């Protein structure tokens, strides 16, 4: 019985050491792993006979359905399109934008306008809308 | 823009009657169902007032009694208590896409 | 193309009457079974704690089964792919394959007990209905077969997708097929090669879709993974 | 309590710009969007232009792409407009209006100014 | 049952 | 004292169901508060 | 007998935990899990005991 | 033992020739058949050297 329990220690050793060298010394993307609300830092703490860990997570709250756009062109020039960096395209609900269209965060909902700093170019698609009047990121 | 037009010019009615205004768009201008037609009041001397919106036939600073309807090209207003101060002149107002333009608007008056 | 795996996540739940499984009450081993009854007690307890970490399993696989939300599914989901898995509206289609396919005895709980029991066709060779001879209980799963397709209707309503940004906390709620557009662009396909193929690609897909009503054969091994895994457990039993 | 202080009404000269102003009270001036139109008729009215208050954004009528601009003072919580080049054809009656949302992407033109005139 |  | 326990269902919580919508633009669901 | 299938169990249910949150819930690049053709979208369907 | 272990040096042989490309994307397909020297130095750029 103890070479057995011996064994089974030394497998959930190599599991902690995973995590510490995963899970712990930098951010995951992953998910699985860690605690459930995507990841950001976590703790690791002596424990009798082993290692205790703490995991901060990020727990979304109040969701709410919006209008969003898979990218922009411009109807004067199919070869201008361009589509959001790691965020979306939302048509306008805040009174201080100007403009029909906003970019968002993925895990926060914030309009914010949308500027070169939010976007790519991209080989054009059908689906993307097209800008009958102004769009300035970019202008031109 | 897509233009606006309106229906009858004036209107005169009897105290407590009911009432309609037809405001036809030369092309439909609802985009994702949304709509965007928003109603007006005014009165010589005064600024114009917001009185409706195509999903807000209460609230937006008005009674119930302002009824929207339509869709597509077609829309219009329906009050079945109209009183002496209800006489204005009421404007539909298209914010689909910009100018932003809106109707030259029709005339409500109690005989 | 497809390939498949099995991973089993349980073993079935039993436990010993210890009484029983000696003798059947008679006073002699009534009296005598007392200078051991003690072994008897840890025997107990060592199946009860088994029996408690299946049940710890299954609660901890649903709770990364679950999301905050989830499209609807109607026929027709999937879009020109054929989507066959979809539930017959039940579960899927392919899971009662599997199950037609699969040699296990006949399922406990109900009628049970008057399964063993001459009211009922004398043809039965159950090992449940030797429950109740040996001492045996099998007990039932937790997780509830109907709770079950739900949990696996959800996991197809969180698909379309994977990409814009970790997925984590924004829903995109989009079509199938542009999702696998947006799968195709991240391993190298230039978008003009798929905008010409977008038939081509259905056709391939449903080709291998089409190729799964061939994958319930003894040299399929993951189905035969999942044949001995019901093996296993019978074995214990008899 | 939202407030909009239209400036009084000039005859201005042809030839000469014209500017207009409509402070704000009671709400943060900063989280609305300022809307003008012209009124040269009760029955003939139009958008002249839209100015952010946050950011400084602005969207203007074509037809007064070379013509009329607007700019805000912030620390004032104050608007002004202005219309290059008078002309006799252009006296109108002026509106300021402040942004809103009781739709859901619905632009409204909510509160509005007394008016303002130019001849 | 619930808590006393 | 307390009477007797109480048979019951075990619930499953639905997520929240999103639609999904025909043509080039779409619904999207986002958070509006977190916690950590 | 049973405490050591009961222990083989778990871990193999782990794995498959894993699997769903990796294998099912995104694409993934690194080969190796998944079947052998690069990766794109797969499924899961339940079977008995696993 | 199920195979001959010359058989089993060939497998080995197979995967020394596997290396470059060891990026150049995920890799899964194209081989890019370059020199040992330059994938390591594609290696050093990939630590921001």
């Amino acid at each position: 019985q103890q070479l057995v329990r011996s064994e089974s220690a030394a497998l959930s050793a190599q599991l902690a050491k995973d995590k510490v060298n995963e899970c712990v010394k930098a951010q995951s993307k992953r998910s699985g792993f860690c605690g459930q609300g995507t990841h950001i830092v976590s703790f690791v703490v002596n424990a009798p006979n082993g290692l205790y860990f703490m995991h901060v997570g990020y727990y979304p709250s109040n969701h709410i359905e919006v209008v969003s756009a898979y990218g922009l062109c411009d109807a004067a020039n199919p070869t201008n399109c361009i589509a959001p960096v790691n965020g979306y395209f939302i048509k306008t609900n805040n009174t201080r934008i100007v403009d029909e269209w906003s970019y968002t965060g993925s895990s926060f909902y914030a309009p914010e306008p949308i500027t070169s700093l939010n976007t790519k170019y991209v080989a054009p698609q059908v689906t993307y809308q097209n800008i009958s009047t102004n769009l300035p990121p970019p202008l031109l | 823009d897509i233009v606006l037009t309106q229906s009858p010019a004036s209107l005169a009615v009897s105290l407590g009657q009911r009432a309609t205004i037809s405001c036809r768009a030369s092309e439909s201008v609802d985009n994702y169902g949304i709509s965007f037609m928003n109603w007006f009041q005014q009165k010589p001397g005064q600024p114009p007032k917001l009185l409706i919106s195509a999903t807000s036939n209460q609230g937006s600073g008005v009674p119930a009694r302002f009824i929207g309807s339509g869709s597509g090209t077609d829309f219009s207003l329906n009050i079945h208590p109209v009183e002496e101060d209800d006489t204005a002149m009421y404007f539909c107002q298209q914010s689909k896409e910009v100018p932003r333009t809106f109707g030259g608007g029709t005339k409500l008056e109690i005989k | 193309g497809v390939t498949q795996e099995y991973i089993q996540t349980t073993i079935q739940k039993v436990t010993v009457d210890c009484k029983q499984y000696v003798c059947n009450g008679f006073q002699k081993c009534e009296q005598l079974l007392r200078e051991y009854g003690q072994f008897c007690s840890k025997i107990n307890q060592a199946l009860h704690g088994a029996n408690l970490r299946q049940d710890d399993s299954v609660r901890n696989l649903f709770a990364s089964v679950k999301s905050s939300q989830s499209s609807p599914i109607i026929p027709g989901f999937g879009g020109d792919f054929n989507l066959t898995l979809l539930e017959p509206v039940a579960r899927s289609a392919i899971e009662d394959l599997l199950f037609d396919k699969v040699t296990i005895a006949d399922p406990g709980y109900m009628q049970g007990y008057d399964d063993c029991m001459q009211q009922g066709p004398a043809s039965a060779r159950d090992l449940i209905c030797a429950q109740y001879v040996a001492g045996y209980k099998v007990l039932p799963p937790l997780m509830d077969v109907n709770m079950e397709a739900a949990y696996t209707s959800s996991l197809l309503g969180s698909i379309a997708g994977v990409g814009w940004t970790a997925g984590l906390s924004s829903f995109a709620a989009i079509p199938f097929a542009q999702s696998i557009f947006y799968r195709l662009n991240g391993v190298g396909i230039t978008q003009q090669v798929l905008s010409e193929n977008q038939k081509l690609i259905a056709n391939k897909f449903n080709q291998a879709l089409g190729a799964m009503q061939t994958g319930f054969t003894t040299t399929n091994e993951a189905f035969h993974k999942v044949q001995d895994a019901v093996n296993n457990n019978a074995q214990a039993l008899s | 309590q939202v407030q909009l202080q239209q400036s009084g009404p000039e005859l201005v000269r042809p030839g000469v710009s014209v500017k207009i102003s409509c402070k704000g009270s009671g709400y943060t001036f900063t989280d609305y969007a300022i809307h003008w139109v012209k009124q040269s008729h009760a029955k003939s009215l139009e958008w002249i232009g839209v100015f952010s208050t946050y950011y400084g954004n602005t969207n203007y009528n074509q037809k007064f792409k070379g013509r009329a601009t607007m700019t805000v003072d912030k620390s004032s919580s104050t608007a002004y407009m202005e219309l290059a080049r008078l002309t006799s054809e252009d006296s109108a009656i002026y509106y300021c209006a402040r942004k809103s949302y009781y739709v859901d992407y619905v632009d409204a033109m909510d509160y509005w100014g007394q008016g303002t005139s130019v001849t | 049952d619930t808590p006393s | 004292v307390p009477g007797e326990m109480r048979l019951a269902s075990i619930a499953f919580n639905h997520p929240i169901q999103v639609d999904q919508l025909n043509s080039s633009y779409f619904k999207l669901s986002i958070p509006t508060n977190f916690s950590f």
